[PDB]
This record gives C-alpha cells, structure tokens and sequence, in this order.
C-alpha cells in the first residue's frame, strides 16, 4: 500500500513546464527551481506568484547550486568554470554574473603545483561556503578556494591519488561527505581518502561484496551506509562498519595488582575480583543482555531507468529518482533497517528537482507545479496533525489547493 | 591434572596473598607484538591470585554457615567450586581447597581428575607442612625456608601429579625424604 | 601461621633495592664460585624469596643467571641446591634468554629438575617439542624411568601429540609393562606410577594381556584403606568411564559394574559421593529414574544436604550433561526441583552460579505456577531442615550440623499439631500441587529466619528468579500469563520475612509483570476485578509502596479505546482510581500520588464526560497541589494536553512503531 | 557534564542539569545524558532526567533530541518515567514552536 500522499504547496503552470529541462535541483530554502536544457541553456523557474522563467545561455553541461547544507557555479565546453547569482526578490528572476574562470589560468594552476598533466576534463564534486573541490584530470583532487576580495582561485590542497595511473584516470564519482571523500573506480574500487591529509585513510572492496560500472554511489549524511548505483539500474547498499570489521583484511584503517595486569596481559583477561557475592551479578547480566570511520577521522532492479541517481540516503531509509518518457516518473524509496521498498508510477510531463538541503521528500515537479510525494500519511492523518500542531487557516489551505 | 599447588592465607570473620605459588605448567601463547616476559608472567601470577581470593571466599562463607565449631583431621573446612573461562583461565578447571588455621592450600585441578584423591592429597600435605615445617608460632619458617616446601612437593607431588600412595609406598617415600634434610 | 615477621620477610623481597640487588648478585657470584657450604644455601633461600614474592620481571645481572644454570648443569652440587636452583629457573620463568639445554645433566633427578626448567617456558620458541624429544632420547636407554613419568604425563598434558606415533607406542608399551601391586618394591613402585595417571593417558592417547591385568586394574583400584577407599573408588569409575569413550562395548561393561555396587553403593553412608560419576556414565551411557537417580535428584539431598562438596559435585554433574539431556531425564529433573533446592538452601555459593544456567533447562508447561512459590519458600526451606537437625541427632556427633541458636519456640512449635502438614509440603521431596500460603510458619520461624545460612539461601532467589522469568517470558500463552499476574498479586506482601528478601522479590516480580504487560497490552483489560479491589484499597498502597506503582500506571495507559472491551469499564475504573485518590490524598509514597493522578487524568480523556469530570476534580487537585512538585506537575500532561480532544485522542493511544528511532520522518511529509 | 557520569550523586546532578538546560551546548548534554541513563535505578533520579528532558522541551531543541528521549523512554526502570519520556517526545516531535508553549 505505496501509492502516494502526493501533496503540493506551491504551484506551477504547464507553459514554464514546456520551457524548462529534463532534470533539475532545488535549494533547501524556496530560492530557485534550475533545470538544464538539452540545448545548453540554463533555465531557472522560480517557485519561491506567476513564476516567470530565466534563461542564462553558454555551452554549459554541468552545475551544482550552493548546498549549504542560490549561487549557481558552471563550467562551460571550454573547461571555463563561471559562478552567475540569481536573486528572487519579489519574483523578478533576475540573474548576474560574479565570478569566471578561463581555461589557460585553470591549466596555469595546474601546473603550478607540480602536475605534468593537461587539463582534459574537469567534474565537479561539490560546492560549500565558496570552496569547490575538483577531481582535476580525474587524478588530482584539486580543492580550489574563490575567497572574498576577489582572490585569485588558489588549491589549498592537490594530492595526486595514491593509486597507478592504470586506474587513476578511470574514476567515476567524487563524492565529499563531512571529510571523507570518496573517489570510486569503474572497475569496482572506492579509495576513501581523507580531503584533509589526502591519505588512502582506508579502502572498500566493492568486488568482494560479490556487474560492473559503478556510476554513482550514495552516502549516508553519517557515513553509515553507502549505496551504489551502477549503469546498469543496480544499487547494492551494505553498512560501512560491517563491510570493513566482517572483511578486515581490505581495511587499512589485589584489587587493582592483578586488574592492571589482566589491562596489559592481554592474552586473555581475567574479569577479576573473584568473591562469590559479584559472580552472581556475572549471571544475571549474562542472562539479560543473552564504526569502520571512528579511526579515519536486497537489491533494486525495477523489472530500465535513464538516470537512477538517488535523491538522498539517511541512517534508515534511501530515495531514489527514476524517470522514463513510455511510462512517466518512477520515484523509490527504501528502508535501510526494513528493507522495504515502495514505487510509485507518475504522469509523463514531470521531473524531479534535487532539494540540495534537508528535506529529503521527493520533490516532483508535476503539471500542476510543486508536488513533495510522501509515503504512508493519510490526508486526515497529515492535517490532522498539523492543526495538532497549528491553526485551522493551514489545514484549510492544504484542503482547498487539490 | 593439577595446574597450580598453593598456600595461600586465610582471613578471619588484608588481601589474600599467596605465600606459596608453585605453577606447574605453562600455557600456549600469539600476541603480534613480540611474545614477552612480563605479559606472560603477570598472566600467571593473576590468575593464581583470583583462585586465592575466591578459595578465601569460600572458605569464610563456609565458616559462618556452617555451625560446625565456629572458631583435627576431618575437622577442617572443605569445599569445590568452578572457574570462569577467561577470568582468568582458558579452559574451565574445578577449585579444591583444605584450610587449616589461617593457611588455606588448594589445588587446580582439571576436571579430568579426581576429586576425593584431589581431597585426601591436600590433607596430607597439609599435615606435612604443618608438622615437617612446623610454622605453628615462626611464620618467618614458611618464606625464608621455601626450600623445605619445595622438597616437600618434590618429593611427594611430582611435575602436577596426585599418586595413590598407600602404606607400603608412603613407608618407602618416608625412607626417601627424612634424613635427607636434618 | 602469620607472623609479622614472615610479612616484613615478603615486603622486603618485593622491594628490595636495584643497587641492593645488584650488590646480592655479586654476592651471590662470590659465594657459588667459592666453597659453596652453608652460606650457599643461605643466600639461595633469600633469592628465591626475592625473586617468587615479586609480579613484576627482575632480570637480575646476568652472571647471577650463568651461575645458577651452571650450578644445574653442574654435578658436584647437593640435591638441596640442585632443587632449589631448578625452582628459580622455574620460577624466573619465561625469559627469551634460554642459555639452559635440555641435555646438560646425566643425573635422572637432575634430568627431572631440568624438565620442569624448560615446560614452564612456552611455545613462543618451540620449546615443548624440544623438551618432549630430549626427554625420549634420554629414556631411549635403559630405564629409572618412574621418575621421569611425571613429566611425560605433564607433557601430554599440555602437548597431545607431539609423542610420535613411535614413541607413544614406546610409552604404551612401558606402561602395560609397569603395570605389574594393588593398594589392597620397584615392581609396585612403577605400578603406581602406573596406575597414578591412567585416565589422563587413556584420554590423550602384551595388549592382551593388557586386558587381562591392566584393563581390570581400573577397577582393581577398588574391587579386583579407608580414605583412600573413597579417594580411589572415584577414580575406578572415571577410568571405567574413559573405557566407555574410547571403547563402546565398556559402556555396557560399566553399567554393570555400578548395577552389582549398587548392592552397597546406594546402601552405605560415607560412599554416597561415588554415584556421581555413575550417574555421569549413565547419563553419558540413565541410571535407575527411582533408585539410583531418584536418589541423585531427591533422595541424597534431603539427608546429605550439609556436605558442601558433595553438592557441588551432584548440581555439576546436572548442569555439565544437561546438553545432553533425553525427555524422561528431563522429566525427571523437572520433577524433583523442591529437593534440588535443598542445596541451594545449605550449600549456595557454590551452587548458584550454576542454578543460573540449570533453571532454564528444566522449565516445563504448568510447573511455574508453583515454581514461583518454590523459589518465593527458599529460606524458610533452609530453617526447616535447620530443625530437622536439631531434633534428630544424638548429642555425640552433633557437630555436623547447626544447634547453637534460640530452639525452644521452633523445637516446640515442630511437635505442635497445628503444623504437622506444611511442614511436609515445605519440606517436600516433591511437588505434585500447589500448597497453601507460608504466612502461618513464617510465624512460626521467626526466631531463626536470621540464621547464617538462611541469609546465604536468600541471596540466590532474585538471581534464579530473573533466569526463571526469562525463561518464561519468552514461553507464555494466556493461561500462564494470568496465572503469574495472579501470583505476583497474592505474593506480594506474603513472604517470609527474612532480612532484604522482599525487597529483591519484590522488584523482580513487579518489574517482569511489566514486561508481561508489555507482552500483551489486554492483561488490564482481563483482570478488572482483582485491580479494581487493589487499587480501591489504602491497604496495598500502604504495604505495597512500590508495586502500586506499576498496577495503577498499566491501568492509566492500557485503557485503550482501540474486542472485549465495554465503554463502562473505563467508568468503573475512574470510579476506584477516584476513590483511591481521595482516600490517599509505608504509606503510599510521593510516586502514588503522581501516578494516581497520571492514571485518572489519562484515563479521563479517554471518556467524553470525563474531562468535565476532570475539570471539577483533578482541576481542583492541581489547584490543591498549586515528589510533591512531581506529583503537582505530571497531572497537565492530560489536564492541558487534553483539554483539546482531537490531539489527546492519539498520543495516549500510540501505533506500534514510536519506539524504533526511524518510524516518523516521514509523516511530517505532507506539507 | 564533565563527569562521564558514573558518580553516585547523579539524584544531586541531574538536579541542576534540569534547571539549567537549554540549546546552547547540545551534544555534550545528550552525551552525559546518554551516559547518565544507565546510572538511574531509583524514582527520584528517573524524575530528575526527566525534566532535564523537559528542559530541553521548552527551550526547542528538536534534533538528535528524537534519540535522546526515545533512548530514555525505551531504557529506564520505572514505568512513569518512561511514560513521561513518551508524552515529552511526543510533545516535541508533533508541535510547532509557539503551541508547545500554550499547549504544553
């Protein structure tokens, strides 16, 4: 019982829908909806009324907006990396740009730390408090800072990846999650290095959890659990505690007189203070009670998604995006703990936007505009609880707008 | 088997700690820092140190509930229990204990031993360190002259073995030992 | 015995001086080397002192270690200092500096002392291997070889194989050889050695005639002179029952052996400790259910019960074999469990820590009921067969037993006619029924509820209470979970009043009859009556000051709206939580009064007239009020919270899933 | 909370704990908290945490708090401390800000 509680709290015509891009993300506060269209074109539809399109045109193929956790930083064709700021104020989308960058300086910043390697692809791995980190020429994770009075853009750290250049320059996914960045190999490898030392802190054997072609792998906001999504609408997810203690071979990460002494006679030790008034104690808590990153400081298969990026994964649950053009808009959720899965199919005009934040509900675009799916909350249920928590005046609104 | 021979004090209705502590064996040991001295000797010690305590326990709780002259052949305490594997032994091994006075001897034994012989093996030795040694008032005779306990176990507990000695074999054991020291 | 001289001795061994120390070594260098006479020995008995009485290593100047290993490999040397030498190198032992050898010293003696040199060393460099074949090339010539025995057997002992097939063949070969008198010469002398470490050989390793000499003197140890009787007798059975193991046809062998003893053995007092390895052979290969285990579960417990070794050896023998177990051994053991309790009662430090594993392997479908009740009557089981003593012993050897405490009213009171039948229910051999309540011999046994060892028994009730519990806990049904709750209901100011008794009983029963609740939220709903009249009275809050608690909180919450429920229960219900609360507003504690006004609040809003109710009432008794701060203050929770319906409705009435910490995330999805 | 919180005058500490609690300093409260729920066998001291636990109620924290109260409702002895933990933890998962305070 998955249908839906697909709930909308803000709406949005079909005419900006024909205008803007097949995918898109959305800041965690209202400040931006910002979608790529096929044509190069960076539509912005602001569903912080009426809400107008913005366009900002170049050869730009990849974006990330300010997930502070909207400023939107690009790079173009050319390896040029740009930063544009578009302000909502009272819905006038009107956007500047601030910040560019030039493919020769980039080449030029390169070199200056001693890398022999000509920039050929730049990706992006994120964007927080205006410091980008970059896994330059796939081989370098590159960790640029654009400070304040327009500083020049200077890596306050480059290490080349411990590994050959035989699997180097075949990564993937670069992926920072509160320190420990991951840089995943296509052929099933994900060298956690540490962005702080540039370390190989530890390793995962994505191979012996046993396809290929990891695309893309998700990590929990706690570095619990990690889930990753291949090419081939695969995601396998397994804790990361468990995947390092149960193979640790792959990680590389009187009275006191005799109680100090079972401390360093570490063969065995003892449990010692030997009466026969506190060995019944032994008993009675032996019949009541009867991670891995402290040191480095089923299966899905929907029986083909384009794009199977999972929105968010948490401690207990995991979301996951899915869209097809025969059938519409396949949203997923999975329970980490429950290992309970609901799908749920929607229309064919309608596309997902990244809440780049907190809240991690499915925001789907529908024809109608914002629509944030739910699972399991009744439409009594849900109202019901937050006239519990507010006024009438709310409960009649989310009534009246379906 | 017998691990451990000891004498070891007994309070009164202060730690117990072992006068005598004749360990008669040792135990397989790998740590992957370098197989040491002091590791394996405080193991050996501890765990010695626990049967003490928990032959004190036994005996002073059985010394208050019991009734039977609260404060002599079969007129002394005596008792069994059973260890705790990794406090502090590794494979579990029954507790045999005889006190006389305030000088409580045990025996670890394996439970692949017997226990009645367990029982009358103490006795007699007992009876030999109170009356060979004779420490009934200079006490100082048990630590400064270890040597006569160590030729009293020698001769009669050889390499943690309990025999069944009878008239005859303790009449030809008597002919070894007695004039060997004056 | 202790003299303070003999502790000034030992401290000054621990902490004497690393100068000191050293000055001793050079002593010790000066006086080896030079005319050892009675100053060698004066110096040795002072090293070995310094060096036994201290945990931490002393790796002394090396000359002194030369020195002594020298002196062992040394011939002239007396057998005083020889011996004394082999205990400071088994002693200083393990050190990675192993200067000694294992073939230093012609002297078969001395070859002994060298041996226990080198076994108290390890195998952190293969050391046991090395000593083992020394040993088998120095007793490969002519042997004697009975003073080496001791430590082939030690050496098997802690190396099971590393006797070569050759050699084990060898050393099998000797053995029968040695073999052959009885208890009942080199010959004898060798013999026994022989006999001295036959099970522990049997176990980790001429053949017939083996069988004809050797093989019967197992039990010729005792069959084919008193203490070693005994001593020699366990002995006898353990062997025959090693011959079981390692041989399947001796299992029949011994069984026969134990059923023609048992013409005596269960016949004759002062033997009774034999049987418990019979009945392990049995067990391993079941002895008579009446006679021989009737006797081992029932019958030695209710007159051998003052023997503290013996009941260690019976209850280790339950709780070693109760892996394998068979139904009617279940059976049995299942039946028997008041006599087993006797030794608990007499014998329980070293009893109970094993109780604790045994109580949850005998648990059958309806014994709990009475069960509870065995374990609840424990200390009073003790002072009953402190009676028993004190009248049936003649005066001459009464000191087996307890008769110095305050006789004359308990004497007394065991000859009055008005207990002549409880006493045979407390004292039981069995339980077949439930009896009746202990109150009139507690009574009865006041003066003695204190004694020594009632106060032992009554510190293992709560522990096998607990294993008892979760043991049953997780193996209830309806009928058992009514019955408990009826039990802890009648029980709970109904106990023998031995010091800190109640008090553990108590919060054992309380707190499990929550989980019981817990278990199955409708336990309130069913028991209406029986609540509803505690509750009602002053009385239970007024002897009962911690469980009232637990009663009057399952009924505020488990007055759940959401098939045998009617809308008027919960007005009944109001109406004795209203009268209790009134009447109380060890007496009822300031926890009462804060879950009395927890259940009637919550229980109130429940009821659509009942807020108003509430309102007139627990309005009023807030307004009074405005753990007596506690008790002012917990009443909002659903004075406040339900004074609006629509939210009150649900909280007290939670789904399934508010205790697992990721259930609800997502229902403030919705916006 | 500099204490892990194995003293045996934890009834005169939480004492304090409840009267001063606020979201300044979060995860060290809940830490000793934490630390503190195993050392509660008595009612006193299970009423004691338990207005820390209000404490924090009042002044909004909402956060991790989802864990502290389920851990000290799901893991103390007596049955209306837990019962309180439930009604709190309920209270602050399920209200806005300002009806917490007017109907809490």
């Amino acid at each position: 019982m998955g249908r839906v509680l697909p709930m909308l709290l803000v709406p949005v015509p079909a005419e900006a829908m024909g205008q803007l891009g097949s995918r898109a993300q959305l800041r965690t506060q209202p400040e931006a909806l910002g979608s790529l269209t096929a044509a190069g074109s960076l539509q912005v539809l602001s569903l912080t009324r009426g809400g107008g399109r913005c366009c900002l045109e170049g050869p730009f193929w990849h974006f990330l907006w300010e997930d502070s956790r909207p400023k939107l930083l690009a790079l173009g064709e050319n390896y040029e990396l740009l930063i544009y700021e578009f302000n909502l104020k009272d819905g006038r989308c009107d956007a500047t740009i601030l910040y560019s960058c030039s493919r020769e300086a980039l080449q030029k910043l390169i070199d200056d730390q001693d890398i022999s390697i000509s920039l050929l692809s730049l990706r992006i791995l994120s964007f927080h408090n205006n410091t980008s980190l970059l896994f330059i020429n796939k081989c370098v994770i590159l960790h640029i800072i654009f400070p304040e009075r327009d500083a020049a853009i200077r890596v306050l750290n480059c290490f080349t990846l411990p590994l050959p250049a035989q699997a180097v320059d075949m990564i993937i996914d670069t992926q920072l999650c509160r320190g420990i960045l991951f840089v995943l190999s296509s052929l099933g490898w994900i060298y956690i290095f540490d962005v702080v030392d540039g370390t190989y802190v530890a390793h995962v054997d994505l191979a012996l959890h046993k396809i290929s072609s990891f695309t893309s792998l998700k990590v929990s906001q706690d570095l619990d659990v990690a889930v990753i999504v291949s090419s081939s609408n695969s995601a396998v997810a397994l804790n990361l505690n468990l995947y390092f203690r149960q193979h640790p071979g792959h990680l590389l990460c009187d009275d006191p007189v005799n109680s100090a002494y079972n401390m360093k006679l570490a063969k065995f030790s003892f449990q010692i203070d030997r009466s026969w008034k506190a060995q019944l104690s032994s008993l009675n808590e032996t019949i009541k009670n009867s991670p891995w990153f402290q040191d480095i400081l089923k299966i899905m298969h929907i029986s083909e998604p384009i794009e199977l990026k999972c929105v968010s994964v948490t401690g207990f649950t995991a979301l996951f995006t899915w869209e097809v053009e025969r059938m519409g808009y396949t949203i997923t959720l999975w329970d980490l703990e429950t290992q309970g899965m609901q799908c749920f199919s929607l229309g064919t005009k309608c596309i997902p936007v990244d809440s780049s934040g907190d809240q991690q509900l499915c925001f789907v675009l529908t024809e109608n505009g914002l629509s944030l799916i739910l699972f399991g909350l009744t439409q009594e249920e849900f109202l019901n609880r937050l006239m519990i928590h507010g006024s009438a005046s709310t409960v009649d609104t989310l009534c009246h707008l379906n | 088997m017998v691990h451990a021979f000891l004498i070891h004090t007994l309070r009164a209705p202060g730690l117990c700690r072992v006068l005598y502590s004749c360990v008669f064996g040792a135990e397989k040991s790998d740590d992957p820092r370098p197989h040491g001295a002091e590791r394996d000797r405080l193991l050996r010690k501890e765990q010695i140190l626990a049967v003490a305590r928990q032959v004190e326990s036994m005996c002073r709780l059985q010394q208050q509930a019991s009734g039977r002259p609260p404060m002599p052949l079969h007129e002394a305490p005596r008792g069994a229990f059973r260890l705790a594997a990794e406090n502090p032994f590794q494979e579990p091994r029954t507790v045999v204990w005889l006190g006389v006075l305030s000088l409580g001897f045990a025996l670890v034994l394996d439970a692949h031993e017997n226990l009645l012989l367990a029982e009358g093996t103490l006795r007699l030795l007992t009876r030999l360190l109170l009356d060979h040694l004779r420490l009934l008032a200079p006490s100082t005779s048990l630590l400064l002259r270890a040597d006569r306990i160590e030729g009293i176990l020698t001769r009669f507990l050889p390499h943690g073995q309990l025999l069944f000695l009878n008239d005859q074999f303790v009449q030809g054991l008597e002919k070894e030992f007695s004039a060997a020291w004056p | 015995a202790f003299s303070a001289g003999a502790e000034s001795l030992l401290h000054q061994a621990r902490e004497i001086q690393d100068e000191e120390l050293r000055r001793f070594c050079s002593r010790v260098t000066k006086l080896l080397q030079e005319a050892p006479g009675p100053a060698t020995v004066d110096a040795l008995q002072r090293l070995f002192l310094i060096v036994s009485a201290t945990k931490y290593p002393r790796r002394l100047e090396k000359m002194c270690v030369d020195l002594l290993q020298t002196t062992l490999c040394l011939p002239a040397s007396p057998e005083q200092l020889q011996v004394l030498c082999a205990a400071i190198l088994r002693e200083m032992s393990p050190f990675n500096d192993l200067a000694l050898s294992c073939d230093h010293t012609p002297n078969t003696r001395q070859l002994s002392l060298v041996a226990s040199v080198l076994l108290a060393q390890g195998d952190r460099k293969g050391e046991i291997r090395c000593v083992s074949q020394r040993i088998f090339k120095i007793l490969e010539n002519r042997q004697s070889v009975r003073p080496l025995l001791p430590i082939l057997s030690k050496v098997i002992g802690l190396a099971p194989g590393i006797l070569m097939e050759d050699q084990t063949n060898l050393l099998s070969k000797r053995l029968v050889d040695w073999l052959r008198f009885t208890v009942l010469t080199e010959d004898q002398w060798v013999n026994m050695q022989a006999f001295s470490m036959l099970r522990k050989w049997l176990l980790h390793s001429p053949r017939e005639r083996l069988r004809e000499v050797a093989f019967e003197y197992c039990q010729r140890l005792l069959e084919q002179d008193s203490d070693l009787q005994k001593a020699c007798l366990v002995e006898a059975v353990s062997v025959l029952d090693v011959l079981c193991r390692q041989d399947p046809s001796f299992l029949y062998r011994t069984l026969s052996c134990l059923k023609a003893l048992h013409r005596r053995l269960g016949e004759d007092p002062g033997s009774e400790r034999a049987l418990v390895p019979l009945a392990q052979f049995f067990l391993n290969h079941a002895m008579d259910a009446e006679a021989v285990y009737g006797q081992l579960l029932r019958g030695l417990p209710s007159e051998r019960f003052h023997s503290p070794t013996l009941a260690f050896e019976v209850i280790h023998f339950c709780t070693h074999n109760l892996a394998l177990f068979d139904s009617h051994f279940l059976s049995l053991l299942r039946l028997s469990f008041p006599s087993l309790f006797k030794f608990l009662a007499w014998n329980s430090p070293p009893l109970t820590a094993e109780f604790v594993v045994l109580l949850p392997a005998l648990v059958d479908a309806g014994t709990a009921v009475e069960m509870l009740h065995a374990l609840l009557d424990l200390p009073c089981l003790t002072a009953a067969l402190d009676l028993q003593l004190r009248s049936t012993q003649t005066p001459s050897e009464r000191l087996l037993w307890d008769i110095s405490l305050r006789v004359p009213s308990c004497l007394e009171a065991f000859q009055d006619p008005q207990f002549q039948g409880l006493f045979r229910h407390l004292l039981r051999t069995k339980a077949s029924g439930s009896t009746e309540r202990l109150t009139p011999l507690h009574q009865v046994l006041k003066p003695m509820a204190s004694c020594a060892r009632v106060t032992q028994c009554a510190e293992a009730v709560p522990v096998l209470l607990q294993a008892f519990f979760s043991a049953v806990t997780q193996t209830a049904d309806g009928a058992l979970i009514n019955q408990l709750a009826l039990l802890l209901l009648e029980r709970s100011d109904s106990l023998y009043p031995v010091p800190q008794y109640e008090a553990r009983v108590h919060g054992v029963l309380s707190s499990q009859l929550l989980v019981l609740c817990k278990l199955k939220p409708s336990l309130v709903v069913e028991l209406s009556r029986e609540l509803l009249e505690f509750v009602g009275s002053v009385s239970s809050i007024h002897s009962r000051a911690s469980v009232f608690t637990c009663v009057v909180w399952a009924i505020g919450e488990y007055l759940s709206v959401t098939k045998r429920c009617t809308a008027e229960q919960i007005n009944k219900f109001f109406e004795a939580l209203e009268a209790l609360l009134f009447e109380v507003t060890p007496c009822c504690p300031p926890e009462v009064v804060t879950a009395l006004m927890t259940t009637l609040t919550k229980l109130a809003s429940r009821s659509q007239d009942l807020i108003p109710r509430v309102s007139l009432f627990l309005s009023k008794m807030r307004t009074l009020a405005q753990g007596a701060e506690s008790i002012r203050t917990r009443a909002s929770e659903l004075l406040t919270l339900l004074k609006m319906p629509s939210v009150a409705q649900f909280v007290f009435t939670p789904p399934a899933g508010v205790c697992q910490p990721r259930y609800h995330r997502d229902t403030n999805v919705a916006l | 909370v500099s204490r892990p919180g194995r003293d045996e005058a934890l009834c005169w500490h939480l004492q304090m704990l409840a009267k001063v609690a606020d979201g300044d300093a979060q995860s060290a409260t809940l830490n000793f908290l934490q630390a503190a729920a195993a050392h509660c066998t008595n009612w006193d001291l299970q009423q004691g945490l338990l207005r820390v636990c209000r404490a924090l109620l009042r002044a909004g924290v909402r956060g991790g708090l989802v864990d502290l109260l389920q851990v000290l409702a799901r893991q103390l002895e007596d049955p209306d401390g837990r019962d309180h933990a439930r009604l709190y933890y309920i209270l602050l998962a399920h209200l806005a800000a300002p009806k917490l305070g007017v109907a809490l």
